[PDB]
């Protein structure tokens, strides 16, 4: 029960969920891409895509966490700051 | 009586003798050896009095304060043997000397044959608390406890003496078995009335009863371990033990003189237990549980009903073993926090197991779980009230929540919560500790197998 | 795998002294036990008997446990 | 409002805050995956009716409206996460967040079974103790008259030191004791 | 200016660091111990001990288990004569003399 | 339309339908600069006492210290008697104790008086 989660599977999972987005394309969605500037979206995308995130792992970030996750490296970051990753 | 009055007396230079580092253990060690003697007391009948001499007498009531007193002692001395670690040679041996004195007074005090020896005797025990008070309390504004202490004493104490004298001029005796055999009614007269008057207010200021009990919030604070022991387990005793033995003169004028105090009591313990719902100190909170449960006292014995004088001794007994226990604590946990506030500490249990459940069972004797001693003197006051008149059960009831509405409220955030970041002092468990509140407890839940000797002197 | 040290509080002191109160509780409770198990079955108990004529008892004689009796 | 960073919430972070709230509750009251989504995508085509806007009072209004829809057009109970506060299961194993101190509490005999690991925290509180001086050092020149104006607090500057008041956030107690 | 002469105020004395198995009692290992032993041998296994045999072996308390004994009595005469169970009055009509009026 | 929250004492009003939170003057803007200054300043403060490896003890908290000595021991040095704490003093510390007082000897009163008469079913009542 409660099985361990690796930092590769981290941002296996994360590229997994933004790969199935319909305003992205999996060409040149790379881990350290900038979402409006280096991809081109919007701020609701960015808070929607947020949103994504909290509903795929199961815990809400915080809207003042949540306004800086702005690179995939970031989101991996937080998510692997809050679940205590390569222990 | 003279069979511990001699051992304490040797006791004395006993501690007037021993090393610097030997104090302790020969005090320790000998004043045990008292307490084990001390149980030759409860060769006892259901119908008359051990009576030795003259001077000495003692029935079925007095010996469980007894016991108390010189089982209390030595707990006293493991209690206060290490705030005072710093202190000098002669000031520590004065602080022994003062105890042990203390505790001859005590021991005096409980089995006076004639009143006006108790009375005396009564003043007599005023002169070391006040000085242990005024002189190895911690807070600035000490002085203030120990004169109100001192005054609300005197002042109560003083017209007793008057009424005690015209009472030995006026018949011709002070012996308590004499009084017994000798008793006269009074009349319904104003005489008689000031006469009440005069014989209970030391009582009642010593209890203390509800709007003359200011000089329990402080007195009890600033003091150190051993004075609010001796003030919270043994003084509102010898004034309950003063009131029972004096309230066989006064019949049968009180049954119609009593209507005031007793609800002076039966309403005002209800707010002071309210306090404690919004008290931010936690020996504050002690104090003012122990002003309820003596106001529970004032109001059993008031009633002069049988079952309300074995609720009295008993919760009497069971209140000063369970109020010492936690002075004990709330003394640990300032001593580990420097800080009286009781917002401070918290999150104790995840640092403190041990010491978590002696907070838990301290706080469930505190909130009368039976079959402890505290849920029978209770419930045989709560029988013994409903017995006078219906509707106080209410005035019982409510009290029946409130109580346990700041006992666990005690036990929650002194033990229960997230832990404080910036406290990390907390040293484990002192073995000293661990034996003090186990001594504490164990003879309570061991006298709840056999009560039968704590339910007065008319069982 | 993967064991991760459980921080925790010393718990060496509370251990020794529940260690060294019930050492110190059994060390007498058990001879006193004894003995009292050996009085009830070897010195047993009393027996109920009217009092004779020209007999004053002592007042231990008037109970029944030997213990009680000494 | 109340942020540690900035003193004031802009008309951005509101709207951001007011889209991820509605679109919690409409998930809320739309329990079926599909009714979420399209509510959720009519949601988003109101929310880009009124993007383009020129005038800041206009925003402000129609951010107050918008607001007081929201009041009332709430669920009464909404999800909330385990871990989030409010949920089943917040703050639960934070009664067995030991702190780390304690361990310096320890009996000899009971720090003998694990030798190397506190051979290593005897590192690290060495390494703390000749960090401490450096930090401190570097937080007092950095921070201005008046003391600090935000929360914000400076990184580490110089090669082989380490930031400024980092122990009791490197050591706090992990998630799952 | 500055007050008058005084020593800063003392740290708290943490008795574990100067012996790792004392018990809050003295600095002094050998006499802390001796505390130990006088404690756990006249506090529990003195005075508990020997006080709970006492306790549970007082001789016949208060003489109550007499008096139901003498109750196991009195009955018994009280079955046999047909006389009532209790007398409604504790003392001897006979010898009562009421104040006339 | 709307039902508009109405707050009372139990029931505070929602952060985001305040009119002050939504005023982006100038004071408003100088007064959350100052207390988020005052803020870091007193944050400032606890972490460095709180981080200090030298230090193995209780921080001290003096708005605690504060809060418990206003609360405990400022109350009576800074008490006027007025027609207000008068009027509350006579309506709440001795008014409960009259109302008690005369229920009770009403029906103490009533049941002597019904005692005395012998109706009052005492049959098996023989503790006390």
């Amino acid at each position: 029960d409660a099985p361990p989660l690796t930092l590769e599977g981290i941002k296996d999972r994360v590229l997994y969920v933004l790969k199935l987005y319909d305003k992205i394309d999996p060409e040149k969605l790379s881990v350290n891409s900038h979402f409006m500037k280096d991809l081109g979206l919007d701020s609701l995308d960015q808070v929607e895509i947020i949103m994504a995130m909290e509903d795929e792992f199961g815990f809400e970030i915080p809207d003042i966490d949540a306004e800086k996750l702005m690179c995939p490296q970031e989101i991996v970051d937080y998510i692997a700051d809050k679940k205590d990753v390569y222990e | 009586m003279l069979k511990y009055i001699i051992p304490t007396m040797m006791l004395m230079p006993l501690t007037w003798l021993s090393k610097n580092s030997m104090i302790w253990i020969n005090t320790t060690l000998h004043s045990l050896l008292i307490s084990l003697t001390s149980l030759l007391l409860l060769n006892q009948f259901g119908d008359n009095s051990l009576n030795f001499s003259l001077t000495f007498f003692s029935d079925s009531l007095s010996t469980p304060l007894l016991i108390l007193t010189m089982w209390l002692l030595p707990l006293m001395l493991m209690a206060s043997q290490h705030h005072l670690s710093k202190e000098n040679l002669a000031r520590k041996k004065l602080f022994i000397s003062m105890l042990i004195l203390l505790q001859l007074f005590l021991i005096m005090t409980f089995t006076a044959t004639e009143l006006i020896f108790f009375y005396i005797m009564f003043e007599a025990t005023l002169v070391p608390t006040l000085i242990i008070i005024t002189r190895w309390g911690n807070q600035t504004e000490r002085l203030n406890a120990g004169l109100y202490f001192l005054f609300y004493t005197l002042a109560g104490s003083l017209p007793l003496l008057v009424a005690l004298i015209y009472i030995q001029n006026t018949m011709g005796s002070l012996n308590f078995l004499i009084l017994q055999y000798w008793v006269q009614p009074m009349p319904n007269s104003w005489s008689n009335t000031f006469m009440w008057l005069a014989c209970m207010m030391a009582f009642m200021v010593k209890m203390p009863l509800y709007g003359l009990h200011l000089w329990l919030p402080k007195a009890h604070v600033e003091a150190p371990i051993a004075g609010s022991m001796v003030l919270a387990a043994i003084l509102l005793k010898l004034g309950g033990y003063g009131m029972m033995r004096i309230t066989l003169l006064l019949n049968p004028i009180t049954d119609f003189m009593a209507y005031p105090f007793i609800m002076l009591s039966l309403w005002g313990m209800i707010m002071t237990s309210s306090i404690c719902l919004r008290q931010t100190d936690l020996k504050s909170l002690i104090a003012y549980s122990s002003v309820s449960h003596m106001a529970l006292v004032i109001v059993a014995i008031l009633i002069q009903t049988p079952w309300s004088y074995m609720g009295a001794t008993a919760l009497m007994i069971a209140h000063g073993l369970t109020s010492s226990m936690l002075f004990c604590l709330a003394n640990s946990n300032y001593e580990r926090v420097h800080s009286r506030t009781m917002i401070l500490a918290r999150g104790l249990q995840t640092l403190l197991p041990l010491m978590a459940a002696w907070w838990l069972l301290a706080s469930l004797t505190n909130l009368a779980l039976p079959p402890s001693i505290n849920l029978i003197g209770e419930l045989f006051v709560v029988m013994s009230t409903f017995s006078w008149s219906n509707i106080t059960i209410i005035l019982m009831g409510l009290n029946m929540v409130i109580t346990a509405l700041y006992s666990l409220y005690m036990l929650i955030t002194t033990q229960r919560g997230k832990h404080t970041h910036h406290i990390n002092n907390i040293l484990p468990s002192f073995t000293r500790e661990n034996a003090l509140m186990s001594l504490h407890m164990l003879p309570l839940l061991l006298l709840s197998l056999n009560p039968k000797i704590i339910l007065g002197p008319l069982y | 795998g993967k064991r991760l040290f459980i921080i925790k509080p010393s718990g060496f002191y509370d251990k020794r002294f529940l260690k060294l109160l019930r050492f110190y509780i059994l060390l007498t409770g058990i001879p006193v036990v004894i003995g009292i198990t050996l009085i009830n079955v070897f010195i047993g108990e009393a027996e109920l008997a009217e009092i004779p004529e020209g007999y004053v008892p002592e007042h231990w004689e008037y109970f029944k446990h030997p213990i009680s009796r000494w | 409002a109340f942020l540690p960073s900035a003193a004031y919430l802009t008309h951005q972070q509101k709207v951001l805050q007011l889209y991820k709230r509605a679109l919690r509750h409409l998930e809320s009251r739309c329990v079926h995956r599909d009714k979420y989504r399209y509510f959720a995508c009519l949601l988003r085509a109101r929310f880009d009716e009124h993007k383009n806007e020129k005038d800041m009072v206009k925003a402000t209004q129609l951010l107050r409206e918008a607001e007081k829809e929201f009041w009332h057009g709430q669920h009464p109970q909404p999800y909330i996460f385990p871990e989030s506060p409010g949920g089943t299961s917040y703050e639960r194993y934070e009664c067995y967040k030991v702190p780390e101190w304690c361990l310096d509490d320890w009996h000899p005999s009971e720090k003998a079974m694990y030798p190397d690991y506190f051979a290593k925290r005897e590192q690290w509180k060495k390494l703390r103790r000749e960090s401490w001086e450096r930090e401190v050092k570097q937080l007092q020149e950095e921070t201005p008259v008046g003391g600090p104006r935000t929360e914000a607090l400076p990184p580490a500057r110089k090669q082989g030191d380490l930031p400024p008041l980092w122990w009791h956030i490197v050591t706090r107690p992990r998630e799952r004791p | 200016t500055l007050r008058w002469q005084e020593d800063p105020e003392p740290e708290d004395e943490n008795l574990y660091e100067k012996n790792p198995d004392s018990h809050g009692y003295d600095k002094d290992p050998a006499v802390d111990v001796w505390n130990m032993r006088v404690v756990f041998f006249f506090g529990f296994s003195i005075v508990l001990v020997l006080g709970s045999t006492f306790v549970a072996y007082l001789p016949d308390y208060r003489m109550q288990e007499w008096a139901r004994r003498e109750a196991e009595r009195l009955v018994k005469y009280r079955e046999a004569h047909g006389l009532p169970l209790m007398e409604s009055n504790c003392f001897d009509p006979s010898k009562i003399q009421l104040p006339e009026d | 339309s709307f039902p508009k929250y109405e707050p009372s004492r139990l029931a505070s009003l929602p952060t985001t339908l305040d009119p002050a939170e939504y005023d982006i003057s100038s004071e408003t803007r100088k007064a959350q600069a100052e207390r988020l200054a005052i803020r870091s300043r007193l944050k400032r403060e606890y972490q460095l006492q709180y981080n200090d490896p030298s230090r193995r003890g209780v921080v001290e908290d003096p708005a605690l210290i504060r809060w418990t000595c206003a609360r405990s021991a400022n109350v009576y040095p800074n008490f006027r008697p007025n027609t207000k704490t008068s009027l509350l003093g006579a309506l709440f510390g001795i008014g409960p104790l009259i109302f008690w007082y005369y229920v009770f000897k009403t029906d103490r009163d009533r049941k002597e008086k019904l005692i005395q008469e012998g109706k009052l079913d005492r049959t098996f009542n023989i503790s006390y």
